[PDB]
Order: C-alpha cells, then structure tokens, then sequence
C-alpha cells in the first residue's frame, strides 16, 4: 500500500490489497474504450459556406479551405491528446442548399482535393475544374450524402499533432510547418441561373485503422489560432474548466 | 439485376456509423510505421496514469500550482477534518484530472479508483493521517470517528514517500452515470489521525499532494462529446 | 535506493534516488535498416558524445515559478555533440537525464520533472502571433519563468506554467514520463528516453525533437539561512547519430 | 393440509393451510459470482437475520378496505435485519411470508394476498403530483386503506384498492404469486420469494424491491359477538446480504 | 455494380415488417442478463393464470371488489338461475379478465376455456350447485333442466374449496373471431342444484368468486391493437 | 407555395452530452453521438439501437427514488436522455412545419 510516486511509476496497484473482497466476475469489456472506437466515430471538421454570386457567376462561386483538424473543438481534442497519430479517413459530405429565391431548381456542385502544388482554381470557370488525377467528386440536389475513404497521407509515419520548431528558415512555429496537406475545394457546376442561393457543406471525418503516439494532456481552455496552441485570448482571462468552491473541507 | 428491395435507415449519414467505403485515392500507398515509442491501444492505459487532483480549487490558489496542494498545520492538537471531496468521476474538481476528462468523454463508468498521497513536508517530520471514504446515501462526515466507521486507511508515514488506497466500487448498478445531476457516489475525507509533529525550528508548515488513477478494475461506456470543454463561435486560425 | 550511471566517459550517482522509469520501457538504440530514410552510413561519435554534459546553475526560492529546455537545442554547445549536430542537416538521439537538487533533512518543497515531446508552446500575447526562434531555441541558457518585462513579447512564449505554457492543465502532466524531486523522498531524480519522432531521424537545429520541464509544485523552504538551493541538470545523448554532413550551421 | 416452517432461529405452522407456491418456482439463494456487481465479500448475518419477524396487529371488519407493505422498508426496525440494511448502501434478500388469520368454523369472508413487485403506486390527487417518501415508506406501520382525511393528499398515494392503487384491474392481480385466506379453505396463507431486481443487488432504503398486498375480496362476517378478527403477518428475510458498509442511514 | 432491379414494396415503412438493420451505436455492448426470476416466452403462460371475472358488473358493485363476487340466498327453496354470462372471450365482462385483454389484443381464438368457482360461504354450510354451458344457436336457458341438457357439472361442495370445469371448444371453424359483432359463442349459466343450507344462526348469506383461464388447448392469432383501452388526446408527462 | 430541398438532422443525446441550445449550436457537430440525416425525397431512416441500460433490463416500474427522495418511480431509473432534431438547410423563404 506504500510507494514512491516520485519514481514516475503509477502507485500501489491492487484493489484487493485494502479490501477483503468477495470473488466477482468483473467482466466489463474495454472495447468501447479502444482507439478504433474513440477516434473511430465521425464528427464535423469544417464549414464550406458559399453564396452564388450573379454579377460574375463565372468568377466567384467557389471556395478553398486549408485542410486541418484544428478548428472544430471536439475533433481537435481527440487528436490534441497525443504527439502523433495515423489513420485512414472516412470523409463525409453534408451538402445543403438554402434558398434566397422562390425555387432552387436542379443544382450540381463540385469538390476537389487540392494537394499542395496542384494549380488552385481562381475562378468558377477555371480550367483547374478539369481533374485528370486530382480527387474531384460531385453532388447535386436530391443525391445522397457523398463520402470517400482517404488513406493516411503523410510524408512521415504519422501526422504531427504538435511540432517543436520551424520550416528551416524559422517562421510558422509548430504544426503550420509540418501539416501542409493542402486544401479542399468546392464550386457550383450548374451554369449561370436565376436562383440566388447559399450552399453550405458540413464536412465530416472519422479516423479508422487508427494508431496513436505518446498521449499528451487535454486542452484546458477555448481554442484560438488553429495551428498555434495560443490560448491567452484578447481582452479576456483564463477561465479554465476547473470550478472553485468556498472551502476544501466541504465537498 | 438481382431483385433487391430497400429497408429504412438507407440514405442517412450517421456520424457513428460502421461500413466499407470507396477510395478517393486508389493506387496510393501510405508511409511505413517506423517503431515510434509510446504505443497505445485503448484509453484505459491513460486511466492507469496517476494525475493530480486540483484538490484545493479556490480563488486563492486556482491561478497557480497551489490548487494541486494542501497545507497542514503542525501547531494543532485536534482530530479534525483536513479536507473532503466527492467521488463521482466527472464531478468537480476530479473531472479536471485526465481520468476525469476521459470519464467526462463518457456516460457510464465502473470499477474502483486508486488514490495516492505524499507527505511533502520536511524529511525530519512525522505524523499519521486518516484517509477515508464514505459510502453514500448519507451526509459527508463531521467527526473523525464517523470516517473511522467508513472504509479507510491510517497512514504509517515511514521512510517510504506515499500512501496509496482505493475507493471500493459499491455502486448498486454495475455501472454508474459519469456525471451526476441530482445524484451522488460518496465522499473522500481526510483527518488528523495524530497531530502533525515537526521537530523544533522546522518550518511551522507542511504540504500534501494527492493523486488518482483507474485501478485494474476500472472501465467506461457511452463515449460522448465531453462536458468539460466549450467552444464559443468560430475557432480562428 | 542507490544508483551509478556511466556513459561515454563520464559517471553519475545518487545514493538517495528511486530508479528512472525508462520512457515507455524502450531502452535507447540506433536506427534500423528496416525503418531508416537517410542513405549514408551515419556518424557514430559513440563515447566521445554519448557522454554527459551539464547546464549552467539555475537556483530556486519559494518565489520561483519554473524552468524548461528544448532538445537538442539545449545542448548545441556540448562540444562534439553540438558541432556534430550543427554540421549535419539531420540526426537523431535519445537522452539520459539526471537533475541535481540535494537539500538538508531540514528542507521542504517539491519539484515535478517532466520529459515532454513537441510541447508546442503558446504565445504570451493574444491574436495573430507565434513564438520567435530566439526563445524556442534558448540554447543551454534555457527558459526560467519570471514575473516581468521580457521584451519582444509578441514573439515571446507564455509564462503560464500551470497551463503547461500551451493551455493544458498541469497535474495531468504526469501523462508523460516524469519524476518528483521531493526532498524527503530523494536528493535527485532521473529519466531516460530513446529517440522519437514521426520521422526516422530529424533536422536537429530546426526542430526540438524532445523537451524537458521542471516545476515548483510545492514551494521551497527551510528555516536555515540557506534560503535557496541551486539546481543543475546533466544529460548524456544516447545512440547519437548524424547524417548529411556539410558546413557548420549558423 | 399441515406445514411447519423453520428459519434462522424461529418457527411457524399452520394445520389448516395449502402449501405456498414458491414464486416462479425459484427457491431463494445468495448472489452468484457469475452475476454480481459489488466487489466485497458481502455481509451474511445468516441465522441472526434470515429468521422471522412480525408486524403490529391490523384488524378487520365488513367495513374494512385493504392493507399493504413495501419491502425491505416494512422491516427497517427488525433488529439485525433493520440495522444491517441501514448501515449498508446496498443489499439483497428474498422473503418467506405467512399471514395469520384464523376464524371459527362459523365465519365467512375471504382475503386475497398478493406478493407484488415495484407496484408503483399512483397519487391520490390528479395532475403534476407524485407520492411522498413518508407514505411510500410507511415502515412496519404499513398502509391500511381508509375512507377519510389523510393529510398532505397531494403527496398521498391513492386509496383505490380495486384499481390496485395504480390504475390496473383487481382480480387480474392473480398474475402475481398469490394466495387466498378463505375461512373455509384455510386458517392462514403463505408465500415465499427469492430476491429479484433488474440489478444483482439494490439500495434497500431507497427502493422497495418487493411489496405485499392483502385485500378484503369478500366481506368478513359471523353472527358471533366477535364481529372482527386481527390479522398479523410474519416474515423471514432469505439469503440476506449487505454491501458497502458505512454509518447508519437517516 | 451487379445488375439489379427493384420490385414494388420497396421504400415503404411497414410497422409489422421483418429485416436486419444497421447499428446506430457500433462497438457498444449490452449489460449481462443476470438470472432474474419470472421468465416468460409467450402470452399463453399469462393465459394459463386464473383471473377473476368481474362477474357482477353493475352500478351497485362496479366501483368495488364486489363486482368480482356474487351473493347467495340460503332462504330459497327453488331450482332457479343464480347468474349467466356470454363465453366469447372479448365480450363483457370476460374481456376485462387478463385472458380477456390478451384476447382483445388479438382477432382469432381457439381452444377450450377453464372456469373455476369457490364456495366462499361459512365453513359449516353445505350446498350442491349447477354450473352449465350453452352451445349456441339458441337462447340462454330459463329452466335448470334446460341447462341440464347443456354440458354441465354438479358441484359436490366437499372439504375441498373449488370446483373447476371447462367450456368445450365447439366452434364450427377451428378458430372464432375474438370479438363478436352480430355473433355469439354460447353462455355460462348457474343454478341452485340443491337449495343452499346454512346451519342455524349462521349469516343468512353466502359468497361465490369465479375464475377463468386458458386450458392447455387454448391459442390466439391476429394480434391487433386492443379494443379494450382508449387514449384521448396527448398523454401528459 | 413551395418547400424546395430541405435537410433535417437527428441526434441521440445520451445524458451529459451538451444539449443543443440553438439551430446553430456547435453541438450539431457529432464526433461520437449517434446523429443521422434525412431530406426531402429520401426514404424513411431507421437504425438498430442495442439494449441500453446500466442494469440488466429496463424498469417498467420502480418502487422508490433517486437517493434523496423525489421523482418516485420510473422518473428515477429511466434516464435514457433524449432524442433531438434540427433543420440542416440554412435560412430560406419557405414557412414550413416538420413533423416526425
């Protein structure tokens, strides 16, 4: 029952030591507690909101987003739990059309994974919508939710959840160095039409076939700056998840 | 084609589904898994880690190390209470421990908890102390003898640094809910079994640090997006 | 509770310590032909650098708040290790670390020591800011934590030790391989680690592939007129290797 | 049609009774290592509490309407059983019950006795109301059914016996393990039950894991001046067990 | 993909369908089935339970136990009728029995019914009584001898408490409909086979209680949302 | 005069999940909660939900309380938490009722 916690090792391990127990079939599975469970449930990642511009329909009606797990808190906190992690990815698209007009008609929408050094589309009419080898995929009104399996991408063994330095000329400290996945993209595929509409895609992912590397403590406070671990918010104070009580002798 | 017909539950997306899916990136191949140290398979190994309670959760200590610590008074001839806490894994302050957060990510819990305690005071100094647990349905104790009727340990503060002990699992149900609303799991409670005795002209003071972890007994169910943390608005970048 | 330690040419002991947990139980080793990326037969200085080196004296008080280092940068000046690092684009090494912290039988207080990974430090200031190289790479000079007036604050890391300088709770920090200097329990503390990265070896000066933290969890005191004690840390690199030899890095 | 009964230290008979049906045929037993939740070796008072105890005299008339109890609460004062219950957060027990109800050859009337499960009693009043603890837990004092003026009525249970106090028809009540005191058929009646719950053991004082009902299905009469007869009930707990010892419950 | 083509009956939901379905909650695991007493597999075991008829369904008894009971008059030298009932399982009052309700949850029934009867009067008292059944297509009997032409039992009220007897299944069809509209299954009918005799200065009265259950013969089909109970509006909470 | 395309969310909210307060609440994100979608012209959604209870079986009835003695009966034992629903399409001109 006595130990040296200062060893770093966990303390006196055994429950039968200080209770005169009856034998019990303690027989409760840890399988929900598995990584292929806890990481392996999907969640939303990012919010591709767009307005269909009329005045230059051909120019404006596309978006691009830098791929990261760092700007929706729940998913972020799953991964902000380790040094590194590796997984294959279910990716799932929840496209939504919102009408600013009496109807929407038929609408079709493009997505593209833009790995870095693909030519980024500049225009809803850009030749970059052609995609001989880029993973590009389509959705339209009344179609089911699109999904794809994306394998583990990194040039390294695992994604950096954190990093402790720079790209070699010393800026962008941390994940903004290592985590250059490039970007997702979206664009209306139907040609110019009269209906003023917003398209919103909620994009979801689940990590499966997962592996993870050296656990690290959970985030204590609101996020702030995607790649950066910054937490001291402007004109604000560090109101953590800990809550105070009047006296330590009162539960 | 084969005659087929379609059941309900088709055409939805469920964030907790389970299926095969087609590849966005066929013919690709991942980087090899080098033998990185620090393997993991489950959350329970994190549960096995002792983490400090911020036991001393008040204004005068919160913005500092000191909320992990308590101060003891060698001046006092008394049997009386040093501190007490709940035992419900997602209650304050315990929720803020890493087992707390992992439990806060979950809805059901089971199995006994390990607790541990170091006499952080001057090496020349002696005491023995009562660490005790209260089986609930009852108020938190108000005499040392009350806690002596509960399950408890008296700490022989020998050469060895730490006493470690367990709240036995005494839930009626095999699990309990991880966060109580209008509900309770019982209390930790701490008392001067002897007075604390420093030898003369030692600092008139001592420190205690307190640890918890899941025992081999411990487990969880109903992983849920945790109580413990909030996002307001957009996360900027 | 006694140990002796011997690496490359140099030796260490405490006769009041409890043994290191080896980080994740993995005793340090060289890269494998099965896992490697770099093509050459790499630089093994062996005994001439997998040997101890030690940092300038810090010292602490009841008023003190914390200290840390980032590795390998904290050892950039350790002769053979330092230059062999600076002359290669890449390398890898684990570490054996011991922290030296004796007091009398008549002192109280405690430090936690945590070995810690990429430990990606948060800025001091709010908003569109990040940490500047001079501070992420303090060298052997390290980062003690202080109350006041650190210039270039926009590029400084936060001083917020109990938020682990990254917005995570202290006391859960025992998730990493760690020990306590507790003046009753011990007079010194120790930890050893292999190499680690997402990559089989790494750009040493460009990325602190490991980091080390020491925190005054319980305030130092004694009634004696010796109101303060130094701390010092010694490190040996382990299985140290370097690849892509060229000029000395600036 | 004769029986004798012996539990823990105490014994019972009727020489005008037809044997109990054992509830669902399951003769009482301790928990199993295969099914248990609680970790300790639990409290077996055995003979000192798996023995009989009996309730205060009720008495009945042609005008009488019904009586019931909720268990273990109805036995909270039964020495060893009562305190061993109050000092533990959890326990479990089955019961042997016999109801004592002799008349002359010259009486008529009949009672149904029903052992009944959670028997979740309905309020007296309509609307947003529920039963108060004092009444769900009447102790050994029990709930006789009466025509008038029970205070705190908003928290009282209903008196509606032929609606089984829950809005279900009487006469279908024989769905439970049951017997009749019929003055021609018998002079007493008996039932025995194991433990039961959705859980392997339960918070005794917080939940009446069993309940017992007796109802004047046919009115008591005789021409004799002895216009009324008492009833009394005796119970032994069975395989009684308790776990999570702490202070006495209030 | 495989060439497939789609039959009608696709894309509907049927509240009485039968299929596999995908999980909302993959990797979950249920609590173990402890050996709770009071197992059940089918409704027929409930049918096997004797339950009381509220035989005496009138204003003067309905809001009380007494509608389960009948009163007998030892004063009468007569052969005459004590009571009668239908036999259609979902007719009043029989529907209100638990076999009644279970039948009311169903559209078809078959097999013979058990009926049972206790002489609840003073132990010193004697009688013998006629319990009889009427095969239908005919009026409910108006003399005891009419019932004596029906299938019937004469109750030797010995030391033993109860007479028990069966309406034989004599449906033309293997089943019958559970509720008759403009239809009939036959009658139960009850008569003084002797006069009831109490000995002197006994109460000038007696009681009888009546029971029914499914025999081993009994069965049902076409489970339907029962006649017996009504919900008006929203169920408040 | 029309409905257009409409999409609708459901979530099982086990107790101690953060309950959505708003049709824009971050709680519509659902990394592990069972959340599921329907839209105009889609077939009827379904799922298999396994047996949930912390105990062996659901209480159809209960004979007491949560330990400090209110909510007598199933209102104690039967805390399954809640189902939830929410329109997923963004703001649009069609006044509509959704009934599930």
């Amino acid at each position: 029952a006595l130990d040296a916690a200062e060893t770093g090792h966990t303390s006196s391990v055994q429950p039968e030591d200080v209770i005169e127990t009856r034998y019990v079939q303690t027989s409760q599975t840890r399988d929900e507690m598995s990584l292929e469970s806890f990481l392996g449930r999907s969640g939303c990642i990012h919010e591709s909101k767009l307005e269909v511009t009329l005045a230059n329909y051909n120019k404006e009606n596309f978006t691009v987003w830098a791929i990261n797990l760092q700007e929706m808190a729940q998913i972020r906190r799953k991964f902000e739990l380790f040094t590194y992690t590796r997984f294959d990815s279910e990716i799932t698209l929840v496209p939504c059309i919102s009408a600013l007009s009496q109807d929407i008609g038929h609408i079709t929408m493009q997505y593209m994974y833009v790995p870095p050094g693909a030519p980024v589309p500049n225009s809803r009419d850009d030749y970059a919508w052609q995609s001989g080898t880029n993973a590009s995929v389509f959705w339209q009104h009344g179609q089911a939710y699109p999904r794809f399996s994306l394998p583990f991408l990194s040039v390294a063994s695992a994604y950096y959840m954190f990093y402790d330095g720079y790209d070699e000329q010393d800026q962008n400290y941390g994940t903004a160095n290592t985590n250059n996945m490039g970007s997702l993209c979206s664009r209306i595929v139907t040609e110019k039409h009269i209906h003023k509409v917003h398209i919103m895609t909620r994009i979801y992912h689940k990590a499966k076939h997962v592996k993870a590397w050296c656990p690290r403590p959970p985030r204590a406070l609101e996020y702030t700056r995607a790649h950066r671990t910054n937490f001291k918010i402007e004109d604000r104070s560090i109101q953590t998840a800990i809550v105070t009580r009047p006296i330590i002798t009162t539960a | 084609g084969l005659p087929v017909f379609i059941t309900p539950g088709s055409g939805q997306f469920l964030t907790t589904d389970d299926f095969q899916s087609p590849c966005a990136l066929p013919w690709y191949h991942p980087t090899k898994e080098i033998s990185i140290p620090g393997e993991v398979k489950n959350l329970v190994e994190i549960c096995q880690v002792d983490s400090l309670v911020p036991i001393n959760n008040t204004d005068t200590y919160i913005n500092s190390e000191n909320m992990y610590s308590v101060v003891l008074q060698s001046s006092i001839n008394a049997p009386d209470k040093i501190f007490s806490i709940r035992t419900d894994v997602a209650s304050q302050p315990l929720a803020t421990t890493l087992i707390g957060e992992i439990s806060s990510y979950f809805t059901h819990w089971t199995g006994s908890l390990r607790f541990s305690f170091m006499f952080c005071g001057t090496a020349n100094t002696t005491v023995k102390l009562l660490l005790a647990y209260t089986p609930p349905g009852i108020a938190e104790p108000t005499t040392r003898k009350d806690a002596m009727l509960g399950t408890h340990v008296i700490w022989d503060v020998g050469l060895q640094s730490t006493i470690s002990m367990v709240v036995p699992w005494i839930s009626a149900s095999h699990y309990r809910n991880t966060s109580p609303g209008r509900s309770t799991s019982g209390y930790i409670t701490c008392w001067y079994q002897t007075r604390l005795v420093i030898p003369p002209q030692t600092p008139p003071t001592a420190r205690l640090l307190c640890f918890v972890s899941g025992c081999k007994d411990f487990c969880l169910r109903m992983a849920r997006d945790t109580n413990l943390h909030l996002q307001s608005g957009a996360i900027a970048q | 509770r006694i140990i002796q330690i011997t690496r490359g040419d140099s030796t260490i002991t405490s006769q009041d310590v409890a043994n290191a947990i080896v980080a994740y139980g993995v005793w340090p080793h060289y890269l494998s032909s099965k896992d490697a990326s770099a093509i050459d037969k790499p630089s093994q200085p062996d005994t001439s650098s997998n040997r101890f080196y030690t940092l300038r004296s810090v010292t602490w008080s009841s008023s003190s708040k914390g200290w840390w280092w980032k590795l390998p940068d904290a050892l950039k000046d350790m002769g053979i290790f330092g230059e062999n690092m600076f002359y290669h684009y890449l390398g890898r090494s684990g570490y054996t670390i011991h922290v030296q912290c004796n007091a009398s039988k008549f002192h109280q207080g405690t430090l936690i020591v945590a070995l810690i990974p990429e430990h990606q430090i948060a800025s001091a200031l709010h908003g569109n800011v990040n940490v500047g190289y001079n501070y992420t790479h303090p060298g052997e000079t390290g980062r003690e934590v202080k109350a006041e007036t650190r210039l270039n604050p926009d590029l400084q890391p936060t001083e917020e030790y109990w938020l682990n300088f990254d917005g995570t709770l202290l006391g859960n920090i025992t998730i990493f391989p760690h020990q306590f200097i507790n003046l009753r329990s011990n007079n010194s503390a120790t930890i050893i680690a292999p190499y680690v990265n997402a990559v089989p070896m790494d750009s040493m000066r460009s990325h602190n592939n490991w980091s080390l933290v020491i925190i005054p969890i319980c305030p130092l005191e004694t009634s004696s007129a010796i109101n303060t004690i130094p701390i010092t840390i010694s490190i040996s690199p382990m299985c140290a290797e370097f690849s892509g030899a060229r000029a000395k890095r600036q």
